[PDB]
RNA sequence: UACGAUGAAGAGUUUGAUCCUGGCUCAGGAUGAACGCUAGCGGCAGGCUUAACACAUGCAAGUCGAGGGGUAGAGACCGGCGCACGGGUGCGUAACGCGUAUGCAAUCUGCCUUUCACAGAGGGAUAGCCCAGAGAAAUUUGGAUUAAUACCUCAUAGUAUUAUAGAGCGGCAUCACUUUAUAAUUAAAGUCACAACGGUGAAAGAUGAGCAUGCGUCCCAUUAGCUAGUUGGUAAGGUAACGGCUUACCAAGGCCACGAUGGGUAGGGGUCCUGAGAGGGAGAUCCCCCACACUGGUACUGAGACACGGACCAGACUCCUACGGGAGGCAGCAGUGAGGAAUAUUGGUCAAUGGACGCAAGUCUGAACCAGCCAUGCCGCGUGCAGGAUGACGGUCCGGAUUGUAAACUGCUUUUGUACGAGAAGAAACACUCCUAUAUAUAGGAGCUUGACGGUAUCGUAAGAAUAAGGAUCGGCUAACUCCGUGCCAGCAGCCGCGGUAAUACGGAGGAUCCAAGCGUUAUCCGGAAUCACUGGGUUUAAAGGGUCCGUAGGCGGUUUAGUAAGUCAGUGGUGAAAGCCCAUCGCUCAACGGUGGAACGGCCAUUGAUACUGCUGA
């Protein structure tokens, strides 16, 4: 399933803009709830941090506990850094790619977009959006479809993307030090082993 | 009388079948002596990857093929090759 | 203590002795009540706690405590037990299922409904 | 009971009459011979031929008579 | 400043307060799960854990006319093969039953494969049919009788068997393999002609089936003696085969504290769950072994059974009867009654694979492949995407804040749902007519060929955000707070514990948190529990040193040195089935799933080395 609902709430609960940095993340920017606007508590537990620290990740791209939970047990099998390589595969998803290449400017229309037939993977199309990117992939756009009156009106350091004729040619599986995103993996490699 | 038979291990809707020698005797999917091939009708060419060292062997030694059997070890070799005394 | 000791006689594992035991480990059992009346907690709780004895299909006589409020149970009623007991009245070591075979749910419930048997309004 | 069932029990027994014939016309005779010694040897070879008595036992047999005509 | 190892969390609660020991509970994972609320699909997997309780009805093992007489117009009978396979259950069994490693110089082996020697003459019967019956039926009795690849005589045949007599080789004791004479004894089958299929004997191989052995095989010592064919031997009867397997005789032996015997429970393993690991808990589905077929016993046929859908006898149920007598066994598939908290269609097809019969065509196959029901579990998708003001309405404060870009409204897509048009793979073959070579063995190519699923998967076309979100929790443990009503009442509760009239703990409303086609409770397990501790605890005062010595079995061993190599270490060969877990890589649009490879299977047997440490022998 998925979320299917105020995004700006899902900001403010957090305090960074996850959906786009735009309207109403100032304006009230404290969490919502009648009991929110006012002072909030102010001792806050660590796993009260942790489990927060890992809702950020699991609703910035949209993944449910139990794919995220099985993509985090995925990812403990590479002997590197458990969280890089968590962050690196849930990166490689086809619809965070394809919001990353500009079309679909949130997450939201990403997994409304690909879940359409209107993009195609090496060929092929591949309407999964939990469809796992490996490193040298080609992503085009269904020739139907690539006339949209909402692609070219949407239209990184590793997506090497052709305006022409809808490439992106997804290679050079990047880095935390390139991912820019404000989660801390080791918090929720923690709340995963406690 | 030992033979050689076709063992069902694929899933549901596309079988894939082991070519292999057991006594008549025993299950289908189950008991055997020894794997010879593997025979996958998923593609066109009908994929085999028959081991023409066994075949003959089992079959001096007195297996039977049945009729898949035979006509997979037809178009692959070790029959023309068993024929040669 | 001496390795000697231990292969002689090894450490001792007890049983764990279970919780629930007059149902024959299953998870609900079907019964039959004979006494439906009310009990007193020990301290410093004060209330009239609503109990009745259920003699259940493997010939067993337990006594039952009915959760929430309004019910029927009859002086022959068919309840379905499932465990769990109070720590306020002393023997009382089973629940009863609101929403079972005969008897009743509740109405005017809106909070806890997957609970007490009700329906969604 | 089947059709095949119903043709065992009435088969097996036209077979069970002339095996216990041949099977006791044997049996008296080296009952009541312990020289005519080769004559129940064919009896006894006979015997193992039809598969009654296992030409193993009945060479058992054959080798236990004639070691104490003697 | 390298190597490998990808792995280890706590909290509440005794007291006015503290520390320690110590018990209880919670935070996680999992299931042949059940119950309550809720509910849109697809792929795949699973589905009487209880009464091995009783079964109405349908189907589940038949085939060969190229063995025979061949009848009506096929059926039935003799004969060959199969029915000992496949399928189901876990009653019983604590044991060579099972796992593991070997041995058989104490073994057998239909069908299958490869060689050698042959398939010569004869005869009497009897099925089926005919003539009469005795019986309600089941079923059965007389007469004469025609065939066989049915049966039975003689001759023939050995690297066949037995006995006597010579030998060689070779041991692991009994003795083993081969060869030579002599004597005795044992076979056949033909389908009118060809083709094609057959038959007998001997040897080898493969496969299958038995016996024995070393090791591991639950609890109770509030079970200490058990065994009388029992222990060993001498001769016979035997079984495929050694053997107290059985009998006759002689002796009194054999097991037992390293657990006999007795009682309770239980099919065993590969495996599944959990755990950092060592360990702990179970033995559904898949595979291997064992036991059973209403309850018990016995034997025949057969290579193979003491036989699920074969026979006989006895017992308890159900049915028929003319009262004399008879027929039965869903622990096979689909189903009924009962029991239970709880588990499904009296479905389709042999189209693929396997099995039986047949030269083949072909027949049968509730094995098997599909389909229906159950959110039972795993995986995947959807219930829209962008812009848009602080709009009504609610809860709350004394006009403000809250739900809230949330809404109304503005543009876009149909994944899914409906309608229409196309539309698969799973199918490779078998059998018959054509030329080639060699030899009756193999090989190529031709088309009218061969789908239950099924017009199923899949693709395209046209309206339309339309056809789709609920459950638990909010005092602490533990993520989330305000108001109204009740006033120790109603009630809540996993522990601490809350309610006696200003309840963040009860019921309702608003808001908030988690999960999500699922959410909670219960029942059974592992972890936390270092809470049975080898890894990894203690005994002055928290539970814990025997009242004290002697001493049996047992446990441990001062220094040096010589020998063996039992423990220990290293190498090699065999095995450690397949499946399953992990790793890597490919195909289902991804995943689940499936294919391939490696690692692992920590173990056991044989052999070759090292001798530092332990054991043995000597000094």
């Amino acid at each position: 399933a998925r979320y299917t609902g105020p995004k700006t709430k899902i900001a403010r609960k957090f305090g960074e803009a996850i959906f786009g940095d735009d309207k109403s993340f100032e304006k009230r920017n404290y969490p919502p709830g009648q009991h929110g606007m006012a002072k909030k508590r102010g001792k806050k537990s660590e796993y009260a941090v942790q489990l927060m620290e890992k809702q950020k990740a699991k609703y910035s791209y949209g993944i449910l506990e139990k794919q995220f939970r099985n993509l985090f047990e995925k990812a403990s099998a590479t002997k590197g850094v458990t969280g890089e390589v968590l962050l690196q595969l849930c990166e490689a998803r086809l619809d965070n790619v394809v919001f990353r290449m500009g079309i679909a400017p949130s997450r939201r229309g990403a997994r409304q977009i690909v879940s359409h037939r209107h993009i195609t993977v090496n060929g092929e199309v591949v309407n999964i959006p939990s469809y796992h990117l490996k490193p040298g992939d080609k992503v085009a756009v269904r020739e139907k479809s690539k006339s949209l009156e909402a692609i070219e009106r949407s239209l990184y350091e590793w997506i090497t993307w052709n305006n022409d004729l809808k490439e992106g040619t997804f290679v050079s599986v990047p880095a935390r030090l390139q991912i820019p995103e404000n989660i801390k993996e080791q918090l929720i490699v923690e709340l995963y082993n406690k | 009388s030992v033979k050689i038979r076709l063992q069902r291990h694929g899933k549901k809707g596309k079988p894939f079948y082991w070519v292999v020698a057991a006594d008549a005797r025993s299950k289908r999917d189950g008991k055997y002596l020894e794997k010879i091939g593997t025979y996958n009708p998923n593609t066109n060419p009908a994929t085999v990857e028959l081991n023409l060292d066994s075949i003959v062997k089992w079959l001096h030694q007195g297996a039977q093929p049945t009729d898949t059997a035979r006509a997979i070890l037809s178009y692959k070799g070790a029959l023309l090759k068993h024929h040669l005394d | 203590p001496t390795i000697q000791q231990l292969v002689r006689t090894g450490r001792t594992q007890i049983t764990k002795k279970s919780k629930s035991v007059a149902l024959d480990s299953c998870p609900q059992r079907r019964g039959v009540c004979t006494r439906v009346y009310t009990t007193t907690p020990k301290k410093p709780n004060s209330a009239m706690r609503k109990v009745a004895r259920v003699r259940l299909t493997n010939g067993n006589e337990v006594n039952a405590y009915i959760p929430g409020e309004g019910h029927n149970l009859q002086e022959h009623s068919i309840v379905l037990v499932r465990g769990g007991r109070v720590k306020d009245l002393p023997g009382v070591r089973y629940h009863i299922v609101r929403g079972a075979l005969d008897t009743s749910g509740v109405a005017g419930r809106t909070q806890r409904r997957s609970k007490y048997g009700a329906k969604r309004p | 009971n089947h059709k095949s069932a119903l043709k065992r029990i009435r088969s097996n027994e036209k077979r069970r009459v002339l095996n216990r014939y041949q099977h006791k016309t044997t049996r008296n005779a080296i009952k009541a011979l312990r020289a005519k010694l080769s004559t129940v040897i064919s009896m006894i070879d006979k015997l193992a031929k039809k598969n009654i008595i296992h030409d193993n036992k009945a060479s058992n047999l054959k080798s236990k008579l004639t070691k104490h005509v003697a």
